[PDB]
């Protein structure tokens, strides 16, 4: 499935490539916005 | 006896029992991943009250989420017959957001339209019990209402939202509460002095997975076929007592669509999809001297009597071409539901399916509105010449006419349900297509 | 919380969750072919009117066909309560012919019997809304009715008739319109002055297939396991106030039969399967001075009042051997439906299934009468001594008796629904068995 | 027309119709084993009558058994409105015995609770037609009633009991008939002079298999996943006008459980799960001068008006810990069955499911009470301050209160429907788990 | 009014809850406020007309660690021996005269 | 916040470790001395961690 | 309870007639458990 449409899949592409805190293992900081 | 039937075997039975593949008398049930369900209260941000906006983030208590129920405590501002699905009316809308992306949104009118088309029998009755007062409760009565949500993940375990797989994205529900609810804080346009503000609570039913299943959800990518509601409000061509008004509404919809649905209504009176008249249940005091055909019997707002419906006929055009031959409003109201859903739809509510089974989860034929440059819904209205105050005129009339009070049906709501894909990977997600 | 249940795990769970096979929290949807549905009006040949025979040939606008709905416009010749499913009554019969071969044929009474046994809940109500006037409409009212057909291809897309694969055979629907319809052009035996002739239209839902699927249907052979209705009319061993009438009816049936169904009726009054009586819903004027037990309350012709039914007991014999122990009429009226269908059957209508699930499409056991030299239905009737004009006698009586108006139910309609094979090949098609 | 939609194919259709797997226009039915079904009358030992216990051995008239229907003939001891599911009330209970082992048992109250939760729409109505008088019948009316049983093998062909595989074990049904049936031989506590004893007959539907299928059943071992009913009756903490009574009931349950169900009732009046009141249908004579809130309108014994139900709120505690947040009694009455069953449950009957689909046969989630040493049902009752004889008070009241007559709902019935394994081997069988 | 909480971490620094060691878990306190408070909005069973609704503020005392201690807490696994309170309500077998 | 209400708080990462928690309430007397008894304690009907 | 002579001059096994108002019983138990914290997440060792 999922034929790669370029104009219809732009916000989904922006959400998938958005930066997230994917490097918080054993890192002590005062941030961390309720990460799941 | 039974043995004399078994022996009555011949060539005609080969297609039924020749080379047997299955039996009916021995069932093997499928083993499944161990799980548990817990109903957990969410904290509501903002302020509950009439006309207010509130919201909540779904806590990550379990791994997957399904059923969601919004509870309300309402009081009666008048006697039995003054309210109509007030918990449904109160919850003006609900918006589902993941990671700031709008996934879906439902409206009080949609809940009513949805119900009119897809709930049925005692499912529908029990639903009414959870949103209204149906045992002739009196003024001052207090009741706990439960409004189940109708987002894709609230309908089947099969679409449980993998909250665990969405670490990077919050899942939120935004709820708008109506400024007024009939028979609770207002009686028509009049505020009810002393009316109570609603109490509200949001509950989410969480699925707790076992170790292996939980891990797979957390680590693997997931693709969930989901359904979404598309909706815009429109003004109706003014129905008229002098002619048959008509209207062409551009169907500003997208995505593969399982069905279109719509209703005409009086925006003042929640759930009024038909005209009012002096026949029992069709107006306040209907059937007697005190009848007022401009004020509904709220407790009996809906009806199955099309004579009070305003739509004569309709067709859907795609790029200016007929989709199908023009059919009468009664087709969309009674037959489409018969053919494709199997329930009974109240007058004033219409359905046109593109799907063999629009009520199901599995796709079964769709209209891709993202490929129709200019789709249009063509509507012909009935002539509103019937004297609503005279049962002889109200009940003895013809197919193409309706009540003079049908000209109050100035609002039209056109809805569509489509199929999209919710994709989740590496802790984040959203819908594949816009 | 939910975790407190998951922790409660042990040996008795192994049978349910060990070596798990499935989950409930993720549905796999199956990609399907590309198709679209359109309702297309057919041309009906012959004059439409009461008592006329008309017919239509199904056009080749699409590739496959399923649903068929016959539209009629009828008017009320009297007030509410004077009609009973008049559009169902009007469609006296419909014959399905392919290539000049009779595939099936339904009768107005079959539609009534079918409905009585197989529709239910809101499906049944919505159905009534499409064939009758159910909102207390008055004399002169005009209404468009929709009578869905119930041929094998009209019930599931799975049996869609591949008109595309029938390139050399025409497919026709022959319709017989009733000479009279109660409350529309006749009131009992009296004609209604000024009654209009019905307006008729036949709609067929066409499936448009995309290129790959369409090509396969057009070129490949097909076989379908389909349903047929067998039906004969018989005279009833009319009940007597003096005794228990009895009868042995040879059943001229053939083919693997899913079920038998039957009713006793008053041929004058469509849908009357019970004796008339002076109890609130059992006769014209019941409960008052004007009550008569010679005419029904047509709008309430059907009833669940068993005491007005006339069958005491019955059994089916195969080649002289009882197929089952004799059961009471009430078994066939209330229990068989419970056991096998799940709806509620009105008094006077009886069912005996040979199938585990007769209402479905998958064969689940059949009685092949083509291998049964002598199939006989044995009936015992109730003694008709009850004074129908006296509620004390009508409502306080015993199991084995009925009303003296039971002598009016002189007609017996016995149906058998069976399975045959429809074979389409090289542009031609028809049934494998006679 | 249809073609203008069909042709408008694009990228977003790929996830629905690309590389298609199925169609909808070619159903191929499965071939199956040949079989036939025959209704056989059983011989009932013991005198049938009110209060008697009778039994029957399921005859050896076929290979498998499915449906069982008990026929009764009852005669009205009063007029319409004086009975409530009397054939259901009459059959006090049924015990299923295989090989001398107790496999299962159902009670008249369970049949009522079961129905309240799991039957619906016209199924429920037809059920009522087969167990009560629904055409305003008068005294002396005679009717045959059919009370279908609800044992695991009575619900699906898939669990047909393989009598053929039980060559060395007798299978018996024990039926207890109630000493009294409302509107038939008693009117409340008063006997009805001249009342007839019921006629009774038990029918079993037998499945006749063909040769190959029969042989396999006769020779091979089998394991069936079956559903059993656990049940005990308890005392309801006395509801009262002065306070909110509360109660914690340790639950003597075991095995994987699909759901719990319970009701409060007035043990005098079968099916009364709510308080009596002077509102239409809520008491004998409601709406008039004779209205008396000490006796129900039997023909309308149940109701959907939660105001007459006693339970305020409840939770289930497992091994000392809250399993879920406390929810209103109305949550257990209306929401639970909405979400899990799809029907409507009358006031006074409550459900808590551990299963996604408790109404089905597939074990879609269970609570294993065999691993829960301390399971407790925690109940809080409403304040019984509402004057039942005054509609203004009955109908205009608040969420936390009920009728003064709710104090009469002194009985509590708690049920649990669980899954066990019935094993059959070498001509004998019985259950895999005792506790 | 200042109502101290008495959870294990609210009694000793020894059991300070290391929020930085909980990078994936939130810590929440849910509160139920009484429907009635004696002498504030009710007097026995009688509501007090004109009574004000409460104003609430929750204060949490945090420990700020220097670099080495801070790093170890975020990185290392921990085992805290903590207290829990179990509680159930019962009906009293009320005594009589 | 109000009488009979249910509220909650999430502790934010405003430092590394947490210890004491004090819940402040502002209340007024609805009657004279002798009418209240530890009312802030009563008000805090419960607290769940 | 309304008479100090009866309230204050009584015996070990008796109490006030107003003592029957004390109809609720609260039983508490304080125990130990272990709160484990690892890899950014924590929880109790025993159910």
């Amino acid at each position: 499935p999922l034929v790669d449409n370029p104009f219809s899949t732009y916000p989904y592409k922006h959400v998938i490539t958005e930066t997230q805190p994917t490097q918080a293992k054993n890192q002590a900081i005062w941030g961390l916005v309720q990460m799941g | 006896g039974g043995l004399s039937q078994l022996v009555a075997y011949g060539a005609q039975d080969v297609y039924l029992t020749g080379n047997p593949q299955i039996t009916f008398f021995k069932t093997v049930y499928r083993r499944y991943t161990n799980f548990a369900i817990e109903s957990i209260q969410q904290t509501i941000n903002g302020s509950v009250g009439f006309g207010n906006k509130v919201s909540t983030q779904i806590s990550r208590n379990g791994d997957l989420i399904t059923d969601i129920v919004v509870e309300f405590v309402l009081t009666k501002g008048g006697n039995g017959g003054t309210t109509y699905y007030p918990a449904e009316e109160l919850l003006q809308d609900v918006e589902l957001e993941i990671g700031g992306q709008r996934i879906d949104k439902h409206y009080n009118d949609w809940f009513r339209t949805y119900d009119a088309l897809f709930r049925m029998n005692d499912d529908r009755y029990n639903y009414r019990r959870m949103t209204d007062w149906v045992n002739n409760e009196l003024v001052g009565a207090q009741k706990r209402f439960y409004v189940p949500l109708i987002f894709f993940f609230n309908q089947t375990p099969g679409l449980a939202l993998p909250l665990i797989a969405l670490q990077y994205h919050e899942v939120k529900l935004y709820f708008t509460l109506a400024s007024q609810v009939q028979g609770v804080n207002y009686n028509g346009s009049s505020a009810i002095a002393g009316a109570a503000q609603p109490t509200m609570s949001v509950w989410v039913d969480y699925i707790f997975l076992d170790t292996q299943e939980r891990t797979r959800f957390a680590q693997l990518p997931h693709e969930y076929l989901i359904e979404q509601l598309q909706f815009t409000g429109s003004e109706t061509a003014t129905p008229s007592a002098t002619t048959q008004a008509s209207q062409n509404i551009r169907l500003n919809f997208n995505h593969p669509t399982k069905y279109l649905a719509w209703n005409f209504n009086n925006p003042t009176n929640y759930g009024q999809y038909t005209a009012l008249a002096n026949i029992p249940g069709a107006c306040s005091g209907a059937g007697t001297a005190a009848a007022t055909v401009t004020t509904p019997d709220y407790g009996n707002t809906g009806t199955y009597n099309e004579q009070l419906a305003v739509l004569d006929s309709a067709k859907i055009q795609l790029n200016g071409q007929d989709r199908f031959a023009t059919r009468k409003g009664s087709y969309f109201n009674k037959v489409q539901p018969y053919q494709s859903i199997g329930g009974v739809t109240p007058a004033g509510v219409y359905l046109y399916s593109f799907a063999l089974k629009p009520a199901g989860r599995q796709p079964s034929g769709t209209c891709n509105f993202s490929r129709i440059d200019n789709a249009t819904l063509s509507l012909t209205y009935k002539t509103c010449s019937i004297d609503a105050t005279s049962p002889a005129a109200v009940l003895g009339n013809t197919e193409t006419v309706t009540a003079n009070t049908a000209t109050l049906l100035t609002a039209l709501n056109i809805y569509a349900k489509n199929y999209n894909v919710l994709r989740i990977m590496s802790g984040m997600g959203g819908l594949a297509y816009a």
